């Protein structure tokens, strides 16, 4: 072991909506495993991921649950 | 499915004169195949280098069945004696004769072939590639899909199987509103949004395939499609992605 959870997550989703110039652009991600956050612990490790550049949110800051992400506050649901 | 056509590529170490002729092959197969031959301009706008731009584009259907279509059989060619490369072949359908084709392509024309594989940032331009549609005008113009992105990582104990992006029409062409104007929107705008707002850099991930939803999908090794063909554009970036 060496990238377990205290909580392994198998599923969760999240949509990023940000407001540029005035219009709204939506991205949506999805994950699907046996302890995603450990998965993505890894890939950053890797650096396959840039940690600098990896939002609280999608590091798991509330991860447990999928959420919509509306110009920088999350929201679970 | 909504995708019956599985094309393969392979790389030709000459380019192929099927002008004439297939009527050896014809013969071989006991069958007639049609063999159909255009010049092509990729960029389309004729107003580009009256040439270079020019391609070729060789067709070879095998006539056959029409009522199951993953048996439907196509070899489609694209040359360009202008580039060190000058040939690429790709096939679908799962007929036996193709692998009969093949062998014979070699003979008669005493030519090594080998398997095409796309690298993540040539999914990426394939892409863009696909997204454009020719008018009547061989005006090329963007046009937009729901797009979406699959990757397929390898981590410890399969804590992480399998993850996406996706990028709805909509937003797809609004990121491509912020740079603004661009026949390449996957490698100028989306691509580099995603990385600059999650860190991911597609080009560097286990990205297994590329959706444009109802039309394509592109794969490492392999595109499938909707229609029973590819189009110029697509065509000319495999040809590109293959140079030196």
């Amino acid at each position: 072991s060496r990238y377990s959870s205290l909580v392994p997550i198998e599923k969760v989703g999240f949509t990023l909506k940000n407001e540029i110039n005035s219009r709204i652009i939506t991205i949506k991600l999805k994950f699907n495993g046996n302890d995603i956050f450990g998965g993505l612990h890894e890939l950053c490790d890797k650096n396959l991921i840039n940690i600098d550049k990896v939002p609280g949110w999608l590091a798991g800051e509330n991860g447990s649950f999928s959420g919509t992400i509306m110009n920088g506050d999350f929201q679970r649901e | 499915n909504a995708m019956p056509y599985t094309w393969k590529f392979l790389g030709i170490s000459k380019q192929l004169s099927l002008e004439n002729g297939i009527a050896k092959l014809n013969q071989l197969l006991n069958l007639e195949v049609d063999l159909d031959i255009q010049t092509i301009r990729v960029p389309s706008d004729p107003d580009g280098g009256t040439a270079a731009d020019e391609y070729i584009r060789y067709e070879m259907r095998l006539d056959i069945s029409n009522l199951d279509e993953g048996t439907y059989s196509k070899f489609i060619f694209l040359g360009n004696s202008k580039m060190e490369v000058p040939m690429f072949l790709c096939y679908c359908g799962t007929d036996n004769r193709n692998e009969v084709v093949l062998q014979w392509l070699k003979a008669e024309y005493g030519v090594i072939m080998w398997p095409i594989k796309f690298e993540q940032k040539t999914m990426i331009k394939l892409a863009d590639a696909s997204i454009v549609h020719v008018t009547k005008e061989n005006i090329e113009q963007i046009t937009w899909f729901s797009s979406k992105l699959y990757f397929e990582p390898e981590t410890q104990d399969k804590n992480l199987r399998q993850f996406s992006i996706e990028i709805p029409r909509e937003s797809c062409e609004g990121l491509a509103l912020g740079y603004g104007n661009t026949m390449h929107p996957y490698n100028d705008a989306i691509v580099p949004y995603i990385y600059n707002e999650t860190g991911m850099a597609v080009e560097r991930l286990p990205l297994t395939s590329v959706i444009l939803a109802g039309h394509t999908k592109i794969m490492r090794e392999s595109i499938v499609t909707s229609t029973r063909s590819l189009r110029n554009r697509v065509l000319a970036v495999v040809l590109q992605s293959i140079q030196f």
